[PDB]
RNA sequence: GUGAAGAGGGAAACAACCCAGACCGCCAGCUAAGGUCCCAAAGUCAUGGUUAAGUGGGAAACGAUGUGGGAAGGCCCAGAC
RNA sequence: UCCUCCUAAAGAGUAACGGAGGAGCACGAAGGUUGGCUAAUCCUGGUCGGACAUCAGGAGGUUAGUGCAAUGGCAUAAGCC
RNA sequence: GCUCAACGGAUAAAAGGUACUCCGGGGAUAACAGGCUGAUACCGCCCAAGAGUUCAUAUCGACGGCGGUGUUUGGCACCU
RNA sequence: UGCCUGGCGGCCGUAGCGCGGUGGUCCCACCUGACCCCAUGCCGAACUCAGAAGUGAAACGCCGUAGCGCCGAUGGUAGUGUGGGGUCUCCCCAUGCGAGAGUAGGGAACUGCCAGGCAA
């Protein structure tokens, strides 16, 4: 065969899914690109990895001008 | 089209500071007139507002938009802001070059009292 | 052009396919202010009655309950490859 | 003999040919050869059905081809064992569901159609029927 | 008010669901006539393995 | 899911298919799959049709006034086939 | 050995001598941050100058670009200054 | 400071021959035969563009299509 | 109370395009000007400052229109969970769920605080 070939998976997705309580910190989504954002008290590291930034419940929204997705976490 | 230029070019300030969830002080220039208002940390409700156009202080200045002017604009803005309890701000340009009437503007309410 | 039509009770894929396997087929009459009205008829009368280029045009009066309603039909579904109606779209 | 001017990819998995056909409407001409069976035909049978078509009929009528195969079919060597690698594509098909309008003719009798269409039918695996465009 | 559930199939060639469901409902062989409270989460269990039960 | 590591009844015989999970005993009764004229436990059961090929009891394209049902479409008393 | 897509059956994972491509680096500015900006490709007019270099306006709007594959992502621009 | 890239890296350091061979094992794995399969092979059939002085179906039958057989080349590795 | 502007949101196409309009007393715009603040990899075009002769052209706001985009039932169809079945590459039946596309139709957004002018 010419190819035969792959990398490791990565185990991206949704990690923490809408209504579950995270703790601060807690991983929400890892993904490649901001396919959902960061909306209230979620922040976004250099891996576009959303993660929790206060002990609360994750809320998935669907806001803005061209309609993205964030991820939101109210106490 | 120059607006939609300018609203984009302010965008990135907006947007960024109702995430952190601070007390803006919007200020908006124009060729005449200068505006200013401080808006509460959700963005909708405005707490303290004033300008050029308002008469009380377009009957005292000579000119409504000016250097001159947008300090007695950016004094009013503070003098209002303290009474109604507010101190701890942040400073909106939106999208205006922070050189002439805007600094005049800011460098009035830092010397009001108001704190920035 | 005039046929007597049914009311329908059940609906879904159950109930039209146990329809459609018994001589008849599902239609729907619909327009105007007032509500659609999902209407069973019989198959072999509606097949003989498609043949005239008459009945893609003309204003039929279907009988239901007593009641002679006047449509014309806009829509329509053929069986796939077996020579027969699936269901038909009355615009009153 | 009929198929892609170049593709993305040159060999396709085999997938499974399920469900109804949609091309079941007879659009451009006057009648039209229905496959009734499921099925898939290769590039060879469909020129060959044309070929019985057209012949039939003459110079004169239309005849349009409402299918094309794009689909590449692979086939392993004589004497091969299994593995090392996927095999070579030898030819092409089209996936054939039922319902599916294949061939659409017009400008003809519908006397002298049906045993045009019989023709055609005769080259092809699938089982077909003839149908005639109804207005609405 | 009471509803009684009675197995009338195996429990081998089923599903872990199926499995479940059964242990949930209290069913341990075929011919087995338990009562239980009628609630609309019974009757759903009940829906779940409508084939192998019985209603009375 | 089953066997592997599960016997028992059925599928002629048939680890994996259908039914069903053997603690032990009894010369008790009710049922599952599957069956009920004889080999062999139980319907030569009841009613309404189909089949004439021993189909049932292996198979395709295609072929044919086989034979049942239907729903239509061509003509009569000026008498069509 | 490492990365990307499909196979992979709408969370993750998932094989084969299954299907296609890449990597063994690059950069003291290609990092930081602040302040700006908007593309392709055409149309018409214009010296040499022509399809195309540079200019003007109009059209399209992200087909662009992203130091390198492929994927996901970006106008708040992560794009180019 | 290592294409320790056979990339969880056996040593700092390593290629071949055996028909002169031997021991331990395997039908976990090939060569013969059997089996399952039937791409291929063989054997039929279906449509009819043409040939045949004219005339498709006396005899052939292109383009295509559908079966049988287990007779060839194969595949699989289920028995040994 | 209302009618007109501006500012900042909510909501992201029923909210967007085009076309047809109409508005200048403030509001907004271009417009005026270029020591001063500042600006151009050239250029007061842009950004910036000092202004008040002009206009509502362009840009913007508001009213009007379906040419598009956009929203979109009911019914059917496809698909599919579970237990069956068949003539088993594919279907079918009971029961649960149930699209997409199309169709009737809808459809020139709806609002929040705040400021100014005018009829009160
Ligand atoms: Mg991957
Ligand atoms: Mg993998
Ligand atoms: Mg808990
Ligand atoms: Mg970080
Ligand atoms: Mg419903
Ligand atoms: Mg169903
Ligand atoms: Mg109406
Ligand atoms: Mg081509
Ligand atoms: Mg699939
Ligand atoms: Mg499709
Ligand atoms: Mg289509
Ligand atoms: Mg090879
Ligand atoms: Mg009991
Ligand atoms: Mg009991
Ligand atoms: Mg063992
Ligand atoms: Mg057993
Ligand atoms: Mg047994
Ligand atoms: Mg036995
Ligand atoms: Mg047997
Ligand atoms: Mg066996
Ligand atoms: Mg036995
Ligand atoms: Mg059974
Ligand atoms: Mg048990
Ligand atoms: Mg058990
Ligand atoms: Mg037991
Ligand atoms: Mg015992
Ligand atoms: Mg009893
Ligand atoms: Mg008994
Ligand atoms: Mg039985
Ligand atoms: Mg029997
Ligand atoms: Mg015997
Ligand atoms: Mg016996
Ligand atoms: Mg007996
Ligand atoms: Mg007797
Ligand atoms: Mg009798
Ligand atoms: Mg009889
Ligand atoms: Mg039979
Ligand atoms: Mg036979
Ligand atoms: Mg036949
Ligand atoms: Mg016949
Ligand atoms: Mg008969
Ligand atoms: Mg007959
Ligand atoms: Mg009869
Ligand atoms: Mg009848
Ligand atoms: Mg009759
Ligand atoms: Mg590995
Ligand atoms: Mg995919
Ligand atoms: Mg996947
Ligand atoms: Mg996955
Ligand atoms: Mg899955
Ligand atoms: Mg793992
Ligand atoms: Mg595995
Ligand atoms: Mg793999
Ligand atoms: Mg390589
Ligand atoms: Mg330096
Ligand atoms: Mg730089
Ligand atoms: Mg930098
Ligand atoms: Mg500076
Ligand atoms: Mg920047
Ligand atoms: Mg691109
Ligand atoms: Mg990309
Ligand atoms: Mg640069
Ligand atoms: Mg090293
Ligand atoms: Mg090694
Ligand atoms: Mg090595
Ligand atoms: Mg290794
Ligand atoms: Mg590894
Ligand atoms: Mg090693
Ligand atoms: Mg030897
Ligand atoms: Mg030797
Ligand atoms: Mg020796
Ligand atoms: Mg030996
Ligand atoms: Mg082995
Ligand atoms: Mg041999
Ligand atoms: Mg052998
Ligand atoms: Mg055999
Ligand atoms: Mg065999
Ligand atoms: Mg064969
Ligand atoms: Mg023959
Ligand atoms: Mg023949
Ligand atoms: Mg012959
Ligand atoms: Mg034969
Ligand atoms: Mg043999
Ligand atoms: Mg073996
Ligand atoms: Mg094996
Ligand atoms: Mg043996
Ligand atoms: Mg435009
Ligand atoms: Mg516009
Ligand atoms: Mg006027
Ligand atoms: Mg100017
Ligand atoms: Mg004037
Ligand atoms: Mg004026
Ligand atoms: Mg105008
Ligand atoms: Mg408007
Ligand atoms: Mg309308
Ligand atoms: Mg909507
Ligand atoms: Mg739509
Ligand atoms: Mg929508
Ligand atoms: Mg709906
Ligand atoms: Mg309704
Ligand atoms: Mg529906
Ligand atoms: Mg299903
Ligand atoms: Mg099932
Ligand atoms: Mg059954
Ligand atoms: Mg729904
Ligand atoms: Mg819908
Ligand atoms: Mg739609
Ligand atoms: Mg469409
Ligand atoms: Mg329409
Ligand atoms: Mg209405
Ligand atoms: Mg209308
Ligand atoms: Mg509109
Ligand atoms: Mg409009
Ligand atoms: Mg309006
Ligand atoms: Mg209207
Ligand atoms: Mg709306
Ligand atoms: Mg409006």
């Amino acid at each position: 065969t010419r190819n035969g070939r792959d990398s490791e998976a990565k185990r991206l997705g949704v990690k923490r899914f809408g209504g579950e309580s995270v703790l601060a910190g807690s991983i929400i989504v890892r993904q490649r690109g901001t396919k959902f954002h960061a909306g209230a008290n979620v922040g976004c590291g250099r891996d576009h990895t959303l993660f929790a930034k206060a002990d609360g419940k994750v809320k998935f929204e669907v806001k803005g001008p061209k309609n993205r997705k964030f991820i939101s976490i109210e106490a | 089209d120059k607006k939609s230029a300018r609203i984009r070019r302010a965008t990135r300030a907006r947007r960024k500071l109702q995430e952190l969830g601070a007390t803006r002080l919007v200020v908006h220039r124009t060729p005449r007139h200068i505006y200013a208002q401080v808006i509460a940390p959700n963005g909708s409700e405005v707490l303290v507002a004033a300008s050029t156009v308002e008469k009380a202080i377009a009957e005292q200045l000579k000119y409504t938009g000016n250097k001159d002017a947008a300090a007695a604009v950016g004094k009013a803005v503070a003098e209002r802001a303290l009474e109604k309890g507010i101190k701890d701000v942040s400073f909106d340009r939106s999208g205006f070059q922070y050189h002439g009437r805007v600094q005049a503007l800011a460098d009035a309410a830092r010397e009001a009292g108001l704190q920035f | 052009f005039t046929i007597n039509a049914e009311v329908r009770k059940e609906q879904g894929k159950g109930a039209s396919r146990r329809l459609r396997a018994a001589n008849k087929f599902p239609a729907i009459i619909y327009g105007g202010k007032e509500a659609p009205l999902a209407i069973e008829l019989d198959h072999d009368k509606v097949m003989n009655m498609q043949a005239k280029a008459e009945f893609y045009s003309e204003v039929l009066t279907i009988v239901v309950d007593g009641k002679e309603i006047k449509v014309k039909a806009q829509d329509v579904q053929r069986h796939p490859y077996k020579p027969k109606l699936q269901h038909i779209d009355f615009v009153r | 003999m009929l198929q892609p001017k170049r593709t993305k990819f040159r060999k396709m998995h085999k997938g499974r040919n399920r469900g109804l056909a949609q091309g079941t409407d007879v659009s451009f001409g006057s009648f039209g050869l229905k496959a009734v069976g499921r099925g898939r035909l290769t590039a060879r049978q469909i020129e060959a059905a044309r070929r019985a078509m057209t012949r039939a009929v003459k110079r004169q009528g239309k005849i349009w081809i409402r299918v094309f195969p794009d689909k590449p079919i692979t086939e392993k060597p004589l004497a091969v064992r299994m593995g090392k690698g996927k095999g070579n594509v030898e030819y092409w098909v089209a996936l054939i569901q039922p319902g599916k309008v294949l061939y659409e003719m017009d400008g003809v009798p519908e006397e002298l159609a049906r045993e045009a269409f019989k023709l055609a039918a005769a080259k092809l695996p699938i089982k077909t029927t003839f149908v005639t465009k109804t207005v609405m | 008010k009471t509803i009684k559930i009675t197995q009338t199939r195996s429990a081998i060639g089923r599903l872990p669901k199926h499995k479940a469901t059964l242990l949930g409902l209290g069913l341990r062989r075929i011919g087995h006539t338990v009562e239980r409270e009628d609630t609309p989460a019974i009757r759903g269990m009940i829906n779940a393995v409508s084939f192998m039960v019985k209603v009375e």
